[PDB]
């Protein structure tokens, strides 16, 4: 959202566009795409504009009576306008005046994005029930020709054409019909197209990817039940966090809990999931896109796709009643007019990472979770073992 | 489409001025401060009915599986009718 | 006269005494070479190259007695700020031809704005341009893979779980070798192998047949979706986005990307706004010899590099871990040295008419642009 | 070298159990042989030209 | 390439604006608007190469 | 139009203005990879083993 460093010693000061401003008083220039849009501010509206430094703990937020930051600033009257990106909070709203969308905004939060694939058996979702279609359909077919060889057992024969139908493998009494032959002959090609049928559904195995991981959003199964994981899910912010201060109107599951998976640093907040002790961050949507956007490596994700949590959006306030007020937004407006802000995106929007279609790929082992369909596989065991001593109930009488 | 044009908003009339002015602004406030917004979301922007996809996930395919294996077993039936002839050429041959 | 650049001509020390390698081609055409003096770091030394020939050739159309000498600094040229007094200061090879130490000097070093009010210049001798020099990492991926990257201790999971099946199936035995004969059949439901020894006929048995049948014909599935994911597969983000790079257009201390020092290109990037950042960041970083742009790829020294793009290419066979870059950057062309006036003017853009009119430009290809190993 | 070619060798086991492993150790590998087929369609699927 | 070449405007032997002419298309160059004319012209639509 | 020698020989031209050739084309129809490119596959390893 912003940028700032030292003015060059090199040259003496400040270079490029950078700006200005004093700190307790030691002028230092700054940088960042919304400077920009302050300078486009003036370039129509045309008032001077002098950036300065922050004490404490961005915009101005409720403190004891009085709310601390920028905005206590703008309480303290101490400029006509002021810069810095916050949605207004309603309490911010509240305090003063306010100024129109510079960008879209929200709730959100995010975490890396690691393993999973698929989840198991989707060879079998693949089947779509034809296989019980020709299941059925070529066993009763089997069993035709089967009693067509006048010219159990036979029962015992169609499950050799279950090994046609799987995988051959099956070495037991080849039936002695030369018709019935080259009826083992129609599941021959069939059939080998049907091992095909697994072929193409592994590709739309490899192929079809899907990049899912677990957001409920404002809570969740892992969040609305905050002390029930046995790991802990740790998502959140910083201190005095104004979208944390709006789910601390929402949901204390968090605002309760979450000060244990309370975190410092902004960055910090990535540096700790290259760390990864915790589950997931909170902070700044759109912001957060941008972390994801500065990434050294792909590891996070927001916690969802970028479905919208708490949609919002930041700007420029000033005091209440200002003189700029009228207009300005209406500068704001030409702003979105040229599409310079669309330009912004190389300013400031425009990712590196960026690839939010594109989920690189999962490949990896087989998973013991990926194993779960010879799971449900194995399962039929005890299910053929009730039908057979079902038999022997069948012999008790 | 592939991506936004021109993002903006719009909402209930705003004109000349009126105590709902601000008041309404404040509305606004609990609306997207409230999730009645993201509530609403289910009465609208949640209801979805098309599915979405990017590639083509047709793996079910059973149609078209049926569009080869079906007909194929017509050829599993063409020894029931034909095989049974066929059965009957050497064999009435000799009968 | 010129600096020594690999892609555009092939020039080593002298062989013995007014001696160089004496070699016909791969195609047996014998190319000649001629001797130019400077420092290591002034004496004759050999010179020889597909572009110099060009030279030669063009001569050979205009002739000219071609005396071949060497660059004295680093750079091309340029009119550049000294460090005293206000004067325009014109660099390099381009500051010989205000020197005008030599007839015209050979150099790709591209026509530049700049350089056009003050030097004159002739059509590309070969059309080209200037990127970012970059290398590429090493794809392997592989493994074992069915053996390794598949169900690492699951293979063996679902192993065991076969002994619980002839387990099973032994259990449906009694009901009405056991083990043995099982540890031939489910042990071949895994294989499918065909051991041939046979299966019972129990009504619960070839229902299990049937069970572990299904397993392993997923199982080997499997394995075939394992050699997807080993043939279909990430190779993650390649960068190269272009003059509007976002790890470029956002500075920072991570990646490692400039140009040469005095560079032609990088005057392209001189004169410019947005370019701002390279131009603080790259320019401390900015070395000087593209020799140690090559070498410094070969040691992976910085993020990236940029340099004359064709030239690249070319450099792109002398390296197997070399990345080329995404597009054309500003397309321009140089030549040999073009100032003041010579009848060498309009005579020597018509030697290019030739050039470019007759193959002997795409003929020197297989002298050095259609030469390719990587 | 049915055990090599995609078995479909109906003739003469071998009474060897010991050599039956042994066939066992074509089985698993050859079988990622049919594998090596497997992927190699890929790259034919795969790699343009 | 076959046979590569480029373009442009010519004029008369000796004409006005003939030396600095191509030196406006130095800067033509310079400002990168060539670059901005594949929209105009040059960046297609097919593209994909 | 590229200057021609001749189109050069008969008066001024300008610098190039975009960059051009001689060039021919058709269309890309139908053709993938020649057969045996599995075979291709091998690498001489099913030899080996």
């Amino acid at each position: 959202f912003v940028i700032v460093e030292s003015v060059d010693p090199l040259s003496g000061t400040c270079m490029r566009n950078t700006v200005p401003c004093q700190k307790r008083y030691i002028k230092k220039c700054c940088k960042g795409f919304c400077i920009d849009i302050l300078k486009k501010i003036s370039k129509s509206v045309k008032f001077t504009y002098d950036l300065y430094l922050v004490t404490n703990g961005k915009h101005g937020k409720k403190i004891n009576g009085t709310w601390n930051g920028m905005i206590g600033e703008v309480v303290m009257k101490r400029a006509y306008m002021a810069v810095g990106s916050l949605t207004i909070n309603e309490e911010r709203s509240e305090v003063v005046d306010f100024s129109v969308p510079f960008i879209e905004t929200g709730i959100s939060v995010m975490v890396s994005r690691s393993n999973g694939t698929v989840s198991p058996s989707a060879f079998l979702e693949p089947f779509s029930a034809c296989v019980w279609v020709m299941m059925f359909v070529m066993l009763l077919i089997v069993s035709a020709v089967a009693v067509f060889v006048f010219e159990f057992t036979i029962g015992k024969a169609i499950w050799l054409l279950w090994g046609l139908v799987f995988n051959n493998s099956v070495p037991v009494q080849n039936p002695k019909g030369t018709t019935s032959k080259i009826m083992v002959s129609v599941w021959a090609f069939f059939a080998v197209i049907f091992l095909a049928s697994y072929t193409a559904n592994l590709a739309a195995f490899m192929i079809q990817e899907e990049y899912v991981d677990q957001v409920s959003g404002l809570s969740d199964k892992k969040f609305q039940r905050p002390n029930d994981f046995s790991p802990p899910f740790r998502f959140g912010t910083v201190p005095n966090g104004s979208t944390e201060r709006n789910i601390r109107n929402n949901y204390a599951e968090m605002h309760a809990y979450m000060g244990k998976f309370n975190q410092r640093g902004v960055d910090d907040a990535l540096l700790s999931l290259k760390t990864g002790k915790l589950d997931a961050f909170i902070y700044d949507a759109a912001v957060l896109n941008y972390m994801a956007g500065r990434d050294e490596g792909c590891k996070l994700v927001t916690i969802g796709s970028g479905k919208v949590f708490a949609s919002t959006g930041y700007g420029i306030a000033i005091q209440k009643d200002s003189g700029w007020k009228r207009q300005v937004d209406l500068a704001i407006l030409q702003l979105f007019g040229d599409g310079e802000m669309e330009e912004l995106e190389a300013l400031w929007l425009t990712g590196i990472c960026h690839n939010e279609k594109n989920e690189v790929m999962s490949s990896q082992l087989d998973i013991d979770n990926m194993a779960g369909v010879f799971y449900m596989l194995g399962a039929a065991m005890a299910l053929s073992l009730i039908t057979f001593i079902s038999e022997h109930l069948f012999y008790w009488q | 489409t592939g991506e936004l044009f021109f993002r903006s908003g719009f909402g209930i009339g705003m004109r000349k001025d009126s105590p709902w002015k601000q008041q309404v602004s404040l509305s606004i406030l609990k609306s997207h401060e409230n999730g009645f917004m993201e509530d609403l979301d289910k009465t609208w922007v949640r209801y979805q009915e098309c599915d979405s996809r990017s590639n083509a996930p047709a793996t079910l395919t059973c149609e078209n599986m049926a569009g080869v294996f079906m007909l194929v077993a017509g050829g599993i039936v063409a020894g029931i009718f034909l095989i049974f002839i066929e059965i009957a050429y050497k064999r009435h041959k000799d009968a | 006269v010129t600096i020594h650049q690999e892609p555009f001509v092939y020039v080593k020390p002298t062989m013995s005494d007014g001696t160089c390698k004496e070699e016909f081609t791969v195609n047996g055409d014998p190319v000649k070479k001629v001797i130019c003096t400077g420092p290591n770091d002034t004496v004759p030394q050999c010179c020889y190259g597909f572009c110099i020939d060009l030279l030669i050739k063009l001569a050979r159309t205009m002739q000219f007695t071609y005396e071949v000498h060497l660059v004295a600094d680093g750079k091309f040229g340029t009119q550049e700020r000294v460090q005293n007094s206000n004067k325009k200061e014109w660099n390099g090879m381009m500051g010989e031809l205000l020197s005008g130490q030599a007839d015209m000097i050979v150099a790709p070093l591209t026509i530049n704005n700049e350089r056009a009010q003050y030097i004159e210049f002739s059509k590309p001798f070969k059309y080209q341009g200037l990127t970012i020099l970059v290398k590429k990492e090493i794809p392997r991926s592989t493994l074992d893979s069915f053996m390794q990257p598949f169900q690492s201790t699951l293979w063996l999971l679902v192993g065991l779980s076969v002994h619980v099946v002839a387990v099973m199936l032994y259990l449906l035995d009694r009901f009405s070798l056991t083990l043995s004969s099982a540890m031939w059949f489910s042990w071949g439901v895994l294989l499918n192998s065909g051991i041939g020894e046979g299966a019972p006929r129990s009504f619960s048995a070839r229902i299990l047949g049937m069970v572990w049948a299904g397993f392993a014909m997923i199982i080997v599935a499997s394995y075939t979706a394992n050699l997807a994911a080993f043939l279909v597969l990430d190779r993650p983000e390649e960068r190269i986005t272009g003059i509007n790079d976002p790890r470029l257009r956002n500075p920072s201390d991570k990646f490692i990307y400039a140009t040469v020092k005095q560079s032609s290109v990088d005057i392209y990037f001189r004169r410019q706004v947005e370019l701002s950042t390279m131009y603080r960041h790259m320019e401390k970083h900015n070395y000087e010899s593209a020799a140690e742009a090559i070498q410094a790829v070969r040691d992976n020294k910085l993020h990236a590099f940029i340099w004359d793009s064709a030239v690249l290419e070319f450099e792109a066979s002398q390296k197997c871990d070399l990345v080329t870059t995404g597009e054309l950057f500003f397309r321009s062309g140089f030549g040999i040295g073009m100032r003041k006036d010579s009848p060498w003017k309009q005579q020597v853009s018509l030697s290019i008419l030739k050039s470019h009119e007759n193959g002997f430009m795409e003929d020197l290809d297989k002298t050095w642009v259609r030469y390719q190993e990587c």
